[PDB]
RNA sequence: GCUGAAAGCAUCUAAGCACGAAACUUGCCCCGAGAUGAGUUCUCCCUGACCCUUUAAGGGUCCUGAAGGAACGUUGAAGAC
RNA sequence: GAUGUCGGCUCAUCACAUCCUGGGGCUGAAGUAGGUCCCAAGGGUAUGGCUGUUCGCCAUUUAAAGUGGUACGCGAGCUGG
RNA sequence: GUGAAGAGGGAAACAACCCAGACCGCCAGCUAAGGUCCCAAAGUCAUGGUUAAGUGGGAAACGAUGUGGGAAGGCCCAGAC
RNA sequence: CCCGGCGAGGGGAGUGAAAAAGAACCUGAAACCGUGUACGUACAAGCAGUGGGAGCACGCUUAGGCGUGUGACUGCGUACC
């Protein structure tokens, strides 16, 4: 079904009454407004926009502001997009608070990975060093042969070499979830997600099952 | 290493495309003494936003 | 005096809709890249565009002899190291019809600049139907 | 394998019908409209007056300068630039 | 009027005459475990002792430690036994 | 015999093969090899057959009720297969 | 006389037949490097030309439909010694 977009607050532990010690990421999802709702007859596919958060009033631009008041929403930080799976119904201006998650039991989240800049083969692709003794001259950590002799007489398109590493679209998928709070508007997921403190993160449930 | 062919005043050109320099787009004018600098920096009078800066 | 030749900016260009049911590919193909070439235009110039429009109908309808049905393949490389890929002539059917008699019709015209232009004259649709009405296209019994 | 002739029988095959693998097409993840075939949806902004002429997707003066963008500044778990 | 030679290191890529995993026929196939042939290239496919060695022998692992092409792949990438 | 010392057309590209020996100009005509559905100039030409394998457009010993044609023979309304 | 650092280097004035003879000085070629104008060029693949050829600009013309520059598109075409 349709997911939630929240924010990484961080990460800490629960503890259980049999002695185990869950780690947990706290992820806190505010009410997601429904700015947009898409039909088959005007857009070609089911699908609702949702907004979250507070902006600066003196920041959203015209366009954007027209496109909140005609649904009769307070403007968010962002909209994002949720297909609809053939039995949901949605109306603009409608609500959705956590608990949707209430009976989920696994979920799908996915953010933007911290960014390394740019990053060695080495790190990136785990590649090998080579020795660090031994007669080596200056190829400590080059990735060393790049192809074939005249045959190919071309490096091949996907070679891996060193480049931007991080900072891209990463899902996690089958996270546990642990608790739902709707009061504080929070959600504990088992374990690590994408992207650094206070980052936006998108939750569905899991698609695997 | 080196070239194998000496590349064509074409070539030249075309990699120069982005050495052109940029010119400032305005100069902001002080609101006491009239004069032109550069934005959120001292006159060559020692003015800044008409609070007459030190000019020692 | 000099030979006549055609001027891309007086030329004149008619519509006409085709109806691909039922039809063998390659016959028809043919027909098409004649046409849209302009051959059988007494104007004819090897440097001027000089063909009409044509618009196929029902194109996942087409026919081809014998066992090419399902043994026909298309092949592509897609620029990668793996890169090779096919596709019979029935998964094209099922996939993308259009791509059928668009892929003959395009290795039937000449490769350059102008056969590519010339290309742009053909529209294909898989359907009956087509939303061309505004140029009164003329039923072509090819 | 089923039914079944050519060939009174037989036969998985010629008409027709059903099974069958980490391969193939999907399903999972990421990029993606320079997909020049350049797509779709929502919202926002501009509602002056004249002159010349080889008289048309023409040129110029005055008035006007929106939505938005850029620039500059303070900067970032973003970054060689 | 120069196309640097075996071994190793790093990084690979393709073929299928398939080493493992998957699907089958026959068996002098009771079961377990094998033999042989057919289909199958998706992924996977040892560390050490000796020697410059490739190889090979040996020790101990693994579901398996496949066979070949790529200037017997790869020194304007390293090494120089 | 040709290339060497020989251009032009054909064999996709292809000194030595096929056609054929360029004094110069022509926006004239007929032919050679080879060709005439589209790329690409000219028969979607006419009549009678063959092939179902994309054979045509790569190959052997050998294997097979694929299919067309031809000349004979054995057994058969005393009832054959 | 003027700009400039009582500079370098220039702009006037003056001399001279000539200062585009100003001492980096007669004549002042080519490679090479610039400014201005016309045309072409951001979906198109290779000895960059050649044959065909639209459009645009411009000079003509008793509209004489030609000349000059540019060259969309298209057939052929792998430098020289």
């Amino acid at each position: 079904m349709i997911g939630l977009v929240g924010k990484k607050v961080g990460m800490t532990r629960i503890f259980t009454e049999d002695g185990v010690s869950i780690p947990v990421t706290v992820i806190e999802v505010e009410a997601n407004r429904v700015t947009q709702v898409k039909d088959l007859a005007n857009d070609g596919y089911r699908a609702i926009q949702v907004t979250t958060g507070a902006k600066k009033a003196n920041r959203v631009t015209k366009p954007e502001a027209g496109h909140f008041a005609k649904a009769g929403v307070e403007a968010g930080r962002g909209l994002w997009e949720f297909r609809l799976a053939e039995g949901e119904e949605f109306t603009v201006g409608q609500s959705i608070s956590v608990e949707l998650f209430a009976d989920v039991k696994k979920v799908d989240v996915t953010g933007t990975s911290k960014g390394k800049g740019f990053a060695g083969t080495v790190k990136r692709w785990n590649f090998r060093t080579q020795d660090a003794t031994h007669g080596n001259s200056l190829s400590h950590r080059v990735p060393g042969s790049i192809g074939q002799n005249q045959t190919p007489g071309k490096v091949f398109k996907g070679k891996k070499m060193a480049g931007q590493m991080g900072n891209e679209r990463v899902t996690v998928q089958s996270l546990d979830v642990v608790r739902v709070d709707a009061e504080r508007n929070l959600l504990l997921v088992k374990g690590a997600v994408p992207g650094a403190t206070g980052s936006d993160l998108i939750v569905k449930p899991a698609v695997k099952a | 290493a080196v070239q194998q062919n000496k590349p064509t005043r074409s070539k030249r050109g075309m990699r120069r495309s982005h050495d052109a320099l940029t010119a400032v787009t305005s100069l902001s004018v002080d609101k006491t003494s009239g004069e032109k600098h550069l934005r959120h920096h001292i006159t060559a009078d020692g003015y800044y936003r008409g609070r007459k800066v030190i000019a020692k | 005096m000099k030979t006549f030749t055609a001027k891309p900016e007086t030329v004149k260009r008619d519509w006409y809709v085709v109806d691909a049911t039922g039809k063998t590919l390659g016959r028809l193909a043919t027909e098409l890249a004649r046409r849209l070439r302009g051959k059988h235009k007494a104007e004819y110039t090897p440097h001027v565009d000089t063909g009409d429009y044509i618009i196929v109908l029902n194109a996942d309808k087409v026919a081809v002899t014998g066992n090419k049905r399902t043994d026909k393949v298309y092949y592509h490389h897609t620029g990668h190291i793996g890169g090779i890929k096919q596709a019979t002539f029935e998964e094209m059917i099922a996939r993308r019809p259009e791509r059928v008699i668009e892929i003959a019709v395009k290795g039937m015209l000449p490769k350059g600049p102008l056969g590519r232009a010339m290309f742009r004259k053909l529209k294909v649709y898989a359907g009956n139907e087509h939303n061309h009405a505004a140029q009164q296209p003329q039923v072509l019994d090819i």
